[PDB]
């Protein structure tokens, strides 16, 4: 029902920093709390950031403080500021996104890479 | 109770999910969400409760626990109060899952015990291991120790318990810590007796307690080790000897053996283990020896049928056809069940539905 598009990713050097970014699609009231998971070496994907409509953000312990989460008041738009990158951040991020009914919707996902 | 003396020193399950409400739901009247997350392994757990896409602020869980298979349950729940629009759901993440599960709220005279599970689990470079440690009478939770909370003390989590005086809490709290430390050494030990690196995660866990009859004279005693959700090194039957595993365990078992640790053992499980359920049975027998009866009720090419049974205690239950679902916890001492069976529509006064239950003066039996 929805498309997730994204972008921002790449390689970076240790300690550099990347932009990422998520666009929803279809209608602007079907679609709440946005945010990223990221591939583990082993087989689940861990939480990221993610925030609410209104602005209610949780971050995942591993990148508390690195990392910031924002999104545009008119478009369902997020931003993922990423700072102070090491090389165990090195993941394919997934973009998602809750509808108001509960269902989940996923990207393609973005590698990102740091030397 | 626990076991006055320091004890001597020495896979992965999916979680099953079911979201639900204390009480049924009736819009506009306070009620309390559910999640119970049951039978996984590792430890290692992330459950959220949603509201209409959005991760609800004020989420509480009970402490952690596991069953006779060694996989750990939990109860995550909250507060709320249901109306029209609103719709709920339940986000569980586990290393087994690919991407995490969402689970929709779909709105339409016995034995004795005590036990005491423990559970350590290493965290590699990040502090102390996570220790965490609660007691059980029959199925009522009466204490627990979390070494991450603020106090490093034994707290109650019933009211009889707090009866008891600060030489009690002052005893259990020196006894908790030195499981503890015994514990710590362990994880150590066997991370060489496995060859495995300083970099991974791994636990241990130990469960040990006494049953007795209706006449609270002893019946059974248990004692169990295990690593990595798996049999490490457990008392047998009788209490005067040992099980061990696999080949590691065995040097274990002769140190045991040689330093004749399952004598104050069984003179524990015998007779202090007794000795203080016997009094908590007492102190406590407004809560512990009541039986709350199940409020019964059905539900309805193929069709479905499902049995339901609400607020019943003890959680001891026995829903059979002539589906299971595990027995939940309700969040304020009482249990739910329900079990399923397939029909082809129109045969469904040829099936029945039986209840044994401890509470119930003789059996049920249900049919449309």
């Amino acid at each position: 029902e929805v498309k997730l598009v994204e972008s921002g990713g790449g390689l970076v050097q240790p300690g550099g920093s990347l932009r990422l970014s998520c666009a929803a699609s279809g209608s602007i009231f079907s679609i709440n709390t946005m945010g990223w998971y990221r591939q583990t070496p082993g087989k689940q994907r861990d939480l990221v950031a993610d925030i609410s409509s209104g602005g209610s953000t949780k971050y995942g312990d591993s990148v508390k403080g690195r990392f910031t989460i924002s999104r545009d008041n008119t478009k369902n738009t997020v931003y993922l500021q990423m700072n102070s990158l090491k090389p165990e951040d090195t993941a394919v991020y997934y973009c998602y996104g809750l509808s108001y009914s509960n269902d989940d919707y996923w990207g393609q996902g973005t590698q990102v890479t740091v030397s | 109770y626990m076991l006055d003396l320091q004890p001597e020193t020495t896979i992965q399950r999916t979680p099953k999910i079911q979201v639900y409400s204390r009480h049924p739901a009736e819009n506009g009247k306070s009620n309390f969400l559910n999640c119970y997350v049951s039978g996984f392994h590792p430890s290692d757990i992330e459950v959220d409760l949603l509201k209409n896409g959005e991760r609800i602020e004020k989420v509480e869980h009970s402490d952690l626990s596991f069953s006779k298979d060694w996989s750990f349950y939990l109860l995550y729940y909250t507060e709320f109060t249901p109306t029209e629009k609103d719709e709920y759901a339940c986000r569980v993440n586990h290393v087994t899952l690919s991407q995490p599960k969402i689970v929709k709220w779909d709105r339409d005279s016995g034995s004795h015990s005590m036990r005491y599970f423990f559970t350590s689990v290493s965290r590699p470079g990040r502090g102390e291991p996570r220790f965490i440690a609660v007691g059980y009478v029959d199925d009522t939770q009466f204490v627990r120790f979390d070494s991450d909370a603020a106090s490093q003390r034994m707290e109650p989590r019933a009211p009889w318990i707090e009866q008891e005086g600060p030489e009690y809490w002052d005893g259990e709290t020196r006894k908790v810590k030195a499981h503890s430390q015994t514990h710590r050494v362990d994880l150590g030990t066997l991370r060489g007796a496995y060859n495995q690196s300083e970099a991974g995660s791994h636990t241990v866990q130990r469960m040990y307690g006494c049953d007795v009859g209706s006449d609270w004279r002893f019946l059974r005693g248990y004692h169990q080790y295990a690593y990595d959700g798996k049999d490490y090194i457990a008392l047998k039957e009788d209490l005067r000897s040992w099980t061990a595993a696999d080949m590691a365990a065995q040097t274990t078992k002769h140190k045991w053996e040689a330093a004749h640790v399952a004598e104050q053992l069984r003179a524990y499980l015998e007779g202090t283990c007794v000795e203080w359920l016997r009094r908590y049975l007492e102190n406590g027998k407004e809560t512990l020896q009541r039986t709350d009866a199940p409020k019964t009720h059905m539900t309805h090419h193929e069709a479905t049928l499902r049995c339901w049974a609400l607020s019943f205690y003890p959680a001891e239950i026995t829903l059979t056809w002539q589906e299971l679902v595990e027995t939940r916890p309700a969040g304020d001492g009482t249990f739910q069940k329900w079990a399923a069976v397939v029909v082809p529509s129109g045969q469904e006064q040829r099936y029945t539905c039986h209840v044994q239950h401890e509470g119930l003066p003789k059996p049920l039996t249900l049919r449309w």
